[PDB]
């Protein structure tokens, strides 16, 4: 009867839903803003009814690169998840949430420390976001690329757990492609800068933008012909056109140079990554690199990976990207489903256990 | 307080084969051994007895072509727990249905057999 609440929280996005749902109910971003300096002002606004009042606001985001920086707002996020969008007590629920990879331990107990002492709930659990979405592509052995807003990273997993001494982090997200296409399209005089600009951009990126196979020669034939060129209808009801933008923004994910880094491209990175596992499992990391996260949503992506990983990998290696339709929720669906199981209700951490333990309980509970 | 079915699991040698049904483990009648519906996912244990007395374990999670995801991930997550149950001594194996390893179907003498249909998903 009673179903537990599922929280996967983002740099971006936030995604919340019902345990046994297929989906989750509610997405909405991860922002939180307060007045700058008379009614009911009312005190603090969060996501969407955020954005709809920037002229009073100062927006900020609790998340920086998949890791909380702000409690204080972090904990509003939360009391809006609960009681404005997902419509649940959560002292009536229980509550699986989900992390980055190298998370701090101080953040795993404060977030635990919250959730028993602010939320009163009577049950939590923390899982890493990757190993979800392993384990809802149906897989105990992979590698994940998770890509989103943020942060990216590229987590081996065997057996069920994740390999730290493996993993790779990057700064290197959405968002930083967001900003370079608002950047490049000054190549057309269009200024986009605002903030209120910086969405529209963003839907943009998201609805023409696409990987190209091999880029140098992309570039090409593109130039020579127009088909490359899509229209897009502005709000205000002006159509403005994008061409070769379209491939040249989410290359950053493969050549970071273009956005002024030095860091090294996805495929590189997933290629390293793998490298640092024992030999004796490369063989199911290579044929089983699954992708999730929005940024991971570009057509054509599992095509170059596929590709270019082949390049550096040993010839024999066989090599399988998998892409799933869903992987933009693919880490909340993975939450939706373990906290589904009849063997999963004795791993929850209960009330009873955080009053006689404390929050550092929450490294012995959880993996 | 536990799962009666790991509290079965591994305790004797020979073969088991559960199913997953609505986000649960389900034994598979012995005398259905061999046969897998397609819209399913099912979880299998190969125990082994060695010279030293100790058992050895070898899970299989067996996925059909038109398994839903609840029940390919509930397999995998189960697979992982009753890999855990089991001091972590058990080798784990993703079978997808048409790429069956050789081990898998050498388990079933007369032969694998599939069928269409399957239990409900539990979303
Ligand atoms: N169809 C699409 N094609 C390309 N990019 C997309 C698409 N849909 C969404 N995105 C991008 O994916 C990002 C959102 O992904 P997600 O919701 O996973 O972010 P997040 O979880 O907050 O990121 P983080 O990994 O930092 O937590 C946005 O930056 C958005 O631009
Ligand atoms: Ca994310
Ligand atoms: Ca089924
Ligand atoms: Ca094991």
């Amino acid at each position: 009867e009673v179903q537990a609440l599922v929280i996967d929280n983002g740099s971006g996005n936030v995604k919340a839903g019902v345990a046994g749902d297929d989906a989750p109910r509610s997405v909405f971003p991860s922002i939180v803003g307060r007045p700058r300096h008379g009614m009911g002002q009312k005190d603090s606004y969060v996501g969407d009814e955020a954005q709809s009042k920037r002229g009073i606001l100062t927006l900020k985001y609790p998340i920086e690169h998949g890791i909380v920086t702000n409690w204080d707002d972090m904990e509003k996020i939360w009391h809006h998840t609960f009681y404005n969008e997902l419509r649940a007590a959560p002292e009536e629920h229980p509550v699986l949430l989900t992390e980055a990879p190298l998370n701090p331990k101080g953040n795993r107990e404060r977030m635990t420390q919250i959730m028993f002492e602010s939320f009163n709930v009577p049950a939590m659990y923390v899982a890493i976001q990757a190993v979800l979405s392993l384990y809802s592509s149906g897989r105990t052995t992979g590698i994940v690329l998770d890509s989103g807003d943020g942060v990216s990273h590229t987590v081996p997993i065997y057996e069920g757990y994740a390999l730290p001494h493996a993993i790779m982090r990057l700064d290197l997200a959405g968002r930083d492609l967001t900003e370079y296409l608002m950047k490049i399209l000054h190549e057309r005089g269009y200024g986009f800068s605002t903030s209120a600009e910086k969405e529209i951009v963003r839907d943009i990126k998201e609805k023409l933008c696409y990987i190209a196979l091999n880029f140098d020669e992309e570039m090409k034939t593109s130039e020579q012909s127009s088909d490359i060129e899509k229209s897009y209808e502005l709000p205000d009801g002006n159509i403005i056109t994008v061409g070769n933008e379209r491939f040249r923004c989410p290359e950053a994910l493969f050549q970071p140079s273009f956005l002024g880094k030095e860091a090294a491209g996805i495929h590189t990175t997933t290629f390293n990554s793998i490298k640092k596992c024992d030999v004796d499992i490369r063989k199911d990391l290579y044929g089983n690199i699954v992708l999730s996260g929005g940024t991971t949503m570009y057509e054509g992506i599992g095509e170059r990976l596929t590709r270019d990983i082949t390049t550096l990998a040993p010839s024999t290696m066989k090599i399988k990207v998998v892409a799933p339709p869903e992987r933009k929720y693919s880490v909340w669906i993975g939450g939706s489903i373990l906290s589904s199981l009849s063997t999963f209700q004795q791993m929850w951490i209960t009330k009873e256990e955080y009053d006689e333990s404390g929050p550092s309980i929450v490294h012995r509970k959880c993996f | 307080v536990e799962h009666p079915e790991f509290l079965k699991a591994g305790k004797e040698p020979g073969l088991q084969i559960w199913r997953v049904e609505k986000f649960d483990l389900v034994p598979v009648p012995p005398n259905l051994y061999g046969d897998f519906f397609t819209g399913d996912a099912y979880v299998i244990l190969k125990t082994v007895q060695l010279r030293n007395g100790n058992l050895q374990y070898d899970l299989h999670y067996w996925l059909g072509n038109e398994c839903s995801q609840d029940e390919s991930g509930a397999a995998a997550i189960f697979t992982v727990q009753l890999d855990d149950y089991l001091n972590g001594r058990a080798v784990q194996h993703r079978e997808v249905q048409g790429f069956e390893s050789s081990t898998f179907s050498g388990y079933f003498k007369s032969g694998l057999k599939y069928k269409k249909g399957g239990v409900a998903s539990g979303f």
